[PDB]
């Protein structure tokens, strides 16, 4: 609470789709909540209590002046975001008590630009709001989402933000493409091959060939093919799953700062990261000098046809790898009897 | 009640196109805005400058695409760290103080394979690229790194078109074996940084070779007990 008290919920249980992978929560929080800490574990039938699965989350609540807030949302299930279709974006901006709204305002951005901006009419009736967005090519590779309105108090003029991160199909510009003519999976040696190459656009290609087994092990086998993709969306400058703490965070979130009279964004303090022989090895183990342990390695070395000090005789590092060496070899001579 | 809203990224990459959004609410009839960009400590630079003109017609919202040209920032090596951001119109006026950074494009390094042996050729191109994914034509010097962490060779080629093939680099008759590195950079004002590794080992011609097959390649609890 923010009277510091501590509530239970009552457990829920769902289980994930066949199709995305995600199993769906939904949990209806008192008005006045503050914190919510989570555990997320799996109740799996054949494994038992210890191997089960299990995560822990926290979660604060956005901070306004004027008990204004939002939230956001794009409905869908086994998301997908194909290019050129229409992506429907429910806002549910209600619950100020001062809401009644002239606008909605939108920004869009990706690769650490803004390419897209807006106005819609709010309806002084219905609460939530349907947006028809078109999803573009400046969006390719993942975009965010921003949503924000104003709302006029007696005291100051406020903004109310969201946001929603976008994972979007990776989708080329001219969208590159190379075959074998024999497109059967054998091949014999010296046969003739017709290499085939198609784009969409007039378009420069580099090839590699490179033998399967020189990444040697099957696992973790990376190549600038595998890299690129998250190397690549560094230009992001945003991080997280979106939300914000108050307005200003919420646009730092999404890697943005802002000029209004509202709103003061706090962008100083911010410049952040986010996401037998036993005998033998008394001497040689115990010595310990770098230098001497290899003496006593190859001191101890079988030499059929000359003495342990006539091999001693060659060594010009000094008496330190005199005396370990000529112990390591007669130990080696002698256990081997 | 009226207000503005200027929307900018956090930071500010030099020689990018940045997209400056301004949004205005709560105003009649039409007016023009101008966004520039200043130097810190004093506004006598501007690097660049926008005119928006919004009226119901724009209703209201306005972009402008602002640019820091690379050679006007100071010619001494020492950095610029602060960019001052303004906003001028008829009806108010606002600033912003924000910081920059040199770290512009992308430098991928593309070798044939990770491993070499000695008296190979190693071949090598480079991608770059701008803030836009974008070829971004620009003479790029990389440099080799052995081991044991000495520069050994330099090499610099200009970009005809963004995919960059640098001289071949000969492997030695009696190399020194490890872990080798190729650091990639922009040749004068850029601070952008690729870079990638090889390993270089002595052939050896094995008397027979093995191979090691686990059951899995996670140890989970069903086979702690064993595991074949």
């Amino acid at each position: 609470d923010v009277n510091q008290e501590t509530s239970d919920l009552d457990p829920s249980k769902s289980v994930t789709r066949v199709d995305d992978g995600v199993a769906s929560f939904v949990l209806n929080l008192p008005s006045g909540v503050t914190v919510l800490e989570f555990n997320v574990k799996t109740d799996a039938p054949d494994l038992p209590e210890e191997n089960q699965a299990r995560e822990g989350y926290r979660a604060i609540a956005y901070s306004s002046l004027s008990q204004s807030y939002l939230y956001i949302d794009w409905t869908d299930n086994h998301k997908a975001l194909l290019v050129g279709e229409h992506l429907n974006i429910i806002v549910t901006p209600k619950s100020p008590y001062i809401d009644k709204i002239t606008h909605y305002n939108y920004l869009i951005l990706s690769k650490g630009k803004i390419i897209h901006f807006g106005t819609r009419e709010k309806f002084s009736d219905a609460s939530y709001q349907s947006i028809n967005i078109p999803v573009t090519q400046n969006m390719v590779p993942s975009s965010r989402l921003l949503v924000y309105y104003i709302v006029t108090g007696e005291q100051t003029a406020e903004l109310v933000s969201d946001s929603v991160w976008l994972n979007i199909e990776e989708k080329c510009g001219n969208q590159l493409q190379v075959h074998l003519s024999p497109d059967a999976d054998a091949y014999s040696p010296g046969q003739t091959v017709s290499l085939n190459m198609a784009t969409g656009m007039d378009s420069w290609v580099a090839l590699a060939a490179v033998d399967s087994a020189v990444y040697g092990v099957q696992r973790g086998a990376k190549k600038p093919l595998e890299r690129v993709f998250q190397f690549l969306e560094k230009s992001d400058l945003g991080c997280g799953a979106g939300g914000g703490l108050n307005n200003a965070n919420v646009f730092h979130l999404a890697g943005l700062t802002f000029l209004t009279n509202a709103n003061a964004d706090d962008s100083q303090e911010n410049d952040e990261p986010c996401k037998l022989q036993k005998k033998i090895e008394e001497i040689a183990a115990k010595y310990k000098h770098s230098v001497v342990k290899k003496c006593c390695y190859d001191g101890a070395c079988v030499n059929n046809d000359e003495t342990c000090e006539q091999r001693a005789a060659r060594i010009s590092l000094g008496p330190r790898c005199i005396k370990a060496f000529t112990e390591c070899c007669v130990v080696a001579s002698q256990l081997r009897a | 009640e009226q207000t503005y809203v200027i929307s900018a990224p956090k930071i500010f990459r030099v020689g990018a196109s940045e997209n400056i959004v301004i949004q205005v609410y709560g105003y009649t009839e039409a007016f023009d805005a101008t966004i520039s960009i200043k130097s810190y400590p004093d506004k006598k630079f501007s690097y660049s400058s926008g005119h928006v003109h919004l009226s119901s017609e724009n209703k209201f919202q306005n972009s402008a695409i602002l640019t820091i040209q690379p050679k006007q920032l100071p010619g001494g090596q020492n950095p610029v760290s602060y960019v001052y951001l303004e906003v001028v119109s008829k009806h108010f006026s606002k600033s912003k103080r924000m910081p920059i950074t040199y770290d512009n494009g992308f430098l991928f390094i593309h070798t044939d394979k990770p491993v070499y042996t000695p008296d190979q050729s190693v071949k090598v191109r480079v991608y770059s690229l701008n803030d836009d994914l974008k070829p971004a034509k620009r003479e790029t010097v990389l440099t080799f790194i052995d081991p044991e962490g000495s520069e050994v060779d330099m090499v610099e080629e200009i970009d005809h078109i963004g995919i960059i093939s640098f001289p071949d680099f000969k492997i030695p008759s009696n190399p020194r074996y490890g872990m080798w590195t190729i650091k990639a950079k922009y040749k004068e004002d850029f601070s952008t940084t690729g870079t990638a590794y090889f390993e270089v080992k002595e052939y050896v011609l094995p008397h027979f070779s093995v191979s090691i097959e686990p059951e899995y390649n996670f140890i989970g609890y069903k086979n702690f007990k064993n595991f074949e």
